[PDB]
RNA sequence: GGUGAAAUUCUUGGAUUUAUGAAAGACGAACAACUGCGAAAGCAUUUGCCAAGGAUGUUUUCAUUAAUCAAGAACGAAAGUUGGGGGCUCGAAGACGAUCAGAUACCGUCCUAGUCUCAACCAUAAACGAUGCCGACCAGGGAUCGGCGGAUGUUGCUUAUAGGACUCCGCCGGCACCUUAUGAGAAAUCAAAGUCUUUGGGUUCCGGGGGGAGUAUGGUCGCAAGGCUGAAACUUAAAGGAAUUGA
RNA sequence: UUGUUGGUCUUCAACGAGGAAUGCCUAGUAAGCGCGAGUCAUCAGCUCGCGUUGACUACGUCCCUGCCCUUUGUACACACCG
RNA sequence: AUCAGAGUGGCGCAGCGGAAGCGUGGUGGGCCCAUAACCCACAGGUCCCAGGAUCGAAACCUGGCUCUGAUACCA
């Protein structure tokens, strides 16, 4: 099974997609304060918004 | 017109070169005109180096790195965008 | 379908500090594939860092094949030695000369194995040239030199001390040290022991190097 | 406790296969494939992920904790670099909760080879 | 390569005129 | 497995994968270079043998023996021809799978001749530095390969030294490169493509608008494919080189 | 008069939110609502203005269609509809 | 002579009772500066003819019709 775990946007790096509709962001996981990773998220996002995510091991890559 | 002094390949005193096979695509190439870049990569990049570090069973362990020469003929360098089309003036510079 | 299969430990001998290898596992004895002398020969792939406990030799992957079975206890003889590919291809590199020796050699006991002993050229202190490449003659001098000390320091009363000859890297700077007249050669390394025929079972010498 | 996971991770596909400390028995062999339908996704991350957790699985029920790492490309008269899975079967192998003993290279590489497929001019497409 | 397959074309019409003329025997 | 995606293909007579070993044939990675050797084509695993070779060194020898070359001759990538050997890989032709309006193609699969080797032929390549060879003069510089000479100052070297490794300087000889006109050129560019209307060092080959045409014919060489030699009628006002501005 | 237009009664069609395609739009904006003027003896389903009610989404990108500048190739210059 | 086979959109073919299409051409739109390709629709039909059986037929049985292929041996 999986477990939603929660998130948090630190830095918010760009704009990826063929029409720049996605952004590239840097998450923190609230529980393990220590594992930080790329995470595209689709739609306005600012530093400190708090993402759910359904799985936590995909991780983006730079410029995706 | 002729495009460069060097004919688009490094070969002087000799009369031929064997040739290499394009790593993208086959072709044949002569060694002193493909594009041959030396790639020293990490097994894994920066974003999961630590979840295999605090994963190592000793003290010490050092990831390996993989090391591969790599030859393009000149069109899949020019379209991987290893080398670039230069100026006529920045063409002579080989630093 | 693994309610059919015994694990056994794998024993390397006593030349190497920490010994128990590791656990192998085969099928439980049946009647014509009986596990005992029916496997007899598997060959096994450990690092040296795991059977000296130094990591300054975490290259040099040692190969030790099955010579016996006793009783869940995996008997284990020294087979091969090799390198491990990043440590290879960290030595090898532009604007340097490699030098690649070869030689077929016997000890004392009817072992024939293969030599392969590999060498660059050093750099100076003080070098102001961007090359270091030897004369393709100081090359052959010291091909030459590196076959002759490989034999000679071969060809010792048993494995026993050839292998305590290579844990320790006798050969290769004795190689280094031996080729100083000819040319400087940093990192002289046995990059490969390929033994080439193992003459017979000699079960007691097995116990003799065994524990 | 021990054992030998040999990833396969060309393009088109990965393999994560492990063997005991001699290669002679199959533990779990999972491949890309068995994880996804279409042809066209068999070597992505997202398979060679999920394959390497149902290995993981399949694994800690064999009571090894610990995996030795052999990773490799197609070889050959062919590319040298592991495909797109490599990198995500050792990521989800070292997370899902295991140790990874040492990890080393054994893609293939000839110390001259035969001819390769494909002709003088090479696939142009 | 025009010339190269010019040439080719030139080559298959002298055999074939050849061939009329050895016929011609 | 293969691909942008697929299909042909293999597969519970177990494919792909893993491990140890054997056989076979081909290839000689990395090192490997604005580096070497060779008349060019070309030559890259070790060791041995055989003859050959350039450069350097020289207070050795001969004494003009030389340069370039009709005739004539050696060598000459790959493909190709004939016959043995071999037959891993890749693969003209071919058979299928796709794509497409069609696709006798590009892409994928299976493959024949071939690719490898021996004996005999063939004699052609963008066989290119698109630049024949010998000689003289002419500018600056730093590298680099071979040899030699001269330097103190250090080696994990060496019964001490000498020497080998490195540093600095110089001279011959190579492959090249960088900067510059006082030069040349239609310019691109070139330290030789300079020393040309202020035109003459020697010699061989070779061009005379574009096509027709490397065609026809005759000769000659070849087993053959073809090689060398090589027109005319007719036709046509441009074809072409370098650079500039636009699109 | 092939009904100028406005009234009265009567007649009660298609149309069940629309295939491929495609247009305009970033705040008092889109959309909804009506009013004025032009035309004009009479005729506004149009155009030009005006207020009224008043949002969804985005705060990007160069994927498609194009535009500007640079480098590059060119056998194009009526210029790639070459 | 007897028998097996085929008749379904203007053409070639598929259709397993619940019952009508495929491919190609036709007409009208779309895309393009335009033409082909390509996209979307709209119109097409005695399922060869007559019976019967059957919840239910172009199909199953029978009968008549038109085209194809066949066995036709000892004198
Ligand atoms: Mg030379
Ligand atoms: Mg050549
Ligand atoms: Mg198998
Ligand atoms: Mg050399
Ligand atoms: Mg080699
Ligand atoms: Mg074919
Ligand atoms: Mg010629
Ligand atoms: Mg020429
Ligand atoms: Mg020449
Ligand atoms: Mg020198
Ligand atoms: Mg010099
Ligand atoms: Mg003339
Ligand atoms: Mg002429
Ligand atoms: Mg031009
Ligand atoms: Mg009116
Ligand atoms: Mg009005
Ligand atoms: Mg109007
Ligand atoms: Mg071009
Ligand atoms: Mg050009
Ligand atoms: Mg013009
Ligand atoms: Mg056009
Ligand atoms: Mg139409
Ligand atoms: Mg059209
Ligand atoms: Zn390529």
């Amino acid at each position: 099974d999986t477990q939603v775990k929660l998130a948090v946007v630190v830095k918010v790096m760009g704009r990826t997609g063929s029409r720049g509709q996605v952004t590239q962001v840097r998450v923190k996981f609230l529980d393990d304060q220590n594992r930080l990773i790329m995470r595209n998220v689709k739609g306005p996002v600012r530093e400190g918004d708090i993402l759910t995510l359904l799985e936590s091991e995909r991780e983006a890559r730079r410029l995706r | 017109t002729f495009k460069r002094r060097n004919g688009g390949r490094n070969k002087h005193g000799r009369g031929h070169v064997k040739y290499i096979r394009c790593s993208n695509c086959a072709k044949c190439c002569p060694k002193d005109k493909a594009i041959k870049r030396f790639l020293v990569r990490n097994i894994v990049e920066q974003a999961a180096v630590r979840d295999v570090q605090e994963a190592c069973v000793h003290d010490g362990y050092v990831l390996p790195k993989l090391y591969a020469k790599v030859h393009h003929c000149v069109s899949c360098a020019i379209h991987a965008h290893i080398v670039r089309v230069r100026s006529r003036e920045n063409r002579r510079n080989r630093e | 379908p693994f309610t059919k299969k015994q694990w056994y430990d794998i024993k390397a001998p006593l030349l190497f500090t920490s010994r128990n290898v590791g656990k192998t596992l085969v099928s439980r004895t049946q009647g014509t594939k009986i596990a005992s002398e029916g496997l007899k020969h598997r060959v096994f792939e450990v690092s040296l860092a795991d059977l000296q406990n130094d990591e300054d030799q975490a290259y040099r992957k040692i190969r030790l094949r099955a010579e016996d079975v006793q009783g869940m206890n995996v008997l284990t003889n020294f087979w091969g030695m090799d390198f491990t590919t990043d440590k290879l291809r960290s030595l090898v590199r532009k604007w340097q000369t490699l030098i690649e020796a070869h030689v077929d050699v016997k000890t004392t006991d009817n072992y024939m194995l293969r030599m392969f002993a590999i060498g660059f050229t050093k750099r100076r202190p003080n070098q102001v040239k961007r090359t270091c490449y030897a004369q393709a003659s100081q090359i052959r001098q010291i091909r030459r030199k590196m076959v002759e000390i490989m034999v000679n320091q071969a060809a010792s009363c048993d494995l026993k001390e050839l292998v305590n000859k290579f844990i320790p890297e006798v050969i290769g700077k004795e190689i280094e040290k031996a080729t100083s007249s000819i040319f400087p050669l940093q990192n002289v390394y046995v990059r490969k022991v390929k033994i080439l025929k193992a003459p017979k079972f000699d079960l007691g010498k097995l116990m003799e190097v065994h524990g | 406790v021990f054992g030998v996971a040999h990833i396969f991770a060309s393009f088109n596909d990965t393999f994560i296969h492990v063997t005991d400390l001699s290669g002679r028995e199959t533990l779990v062999r999972i491949t890309g494939g068995m994880k996804v339908k279409a042809d066209r996704d068999e070597s992505s991350p997202y398979a060679a992920m999920l394959a390497s957790q149902d290995v993981a699985t399949r694994c800690k029920e064999l009571g090894i904790t610990a995996l030795h790492i052999k990773l490799r490309a197609t070889g050959g008269n062919k590319t040298k670099t592991p495909g797109p899975g490599a990198q995500s079967a050792l990521r989800a192998l070292a997370r899902s909760g295991m140790k990874i003993g040492r990890i080393e290279d054994v893609t293939p590489v000839p110390t001259d080879s035969t001819r390769r497929k494909g002709g003088r001019r090479g696939r142009r497409l | 390569m025009r010339a190269k397959w010019k040439k080719k074309r030139m080559r298959r019409l002298k055999r074939k005129r050849r061939k009329m003329r050895q016929r011609s025997k």
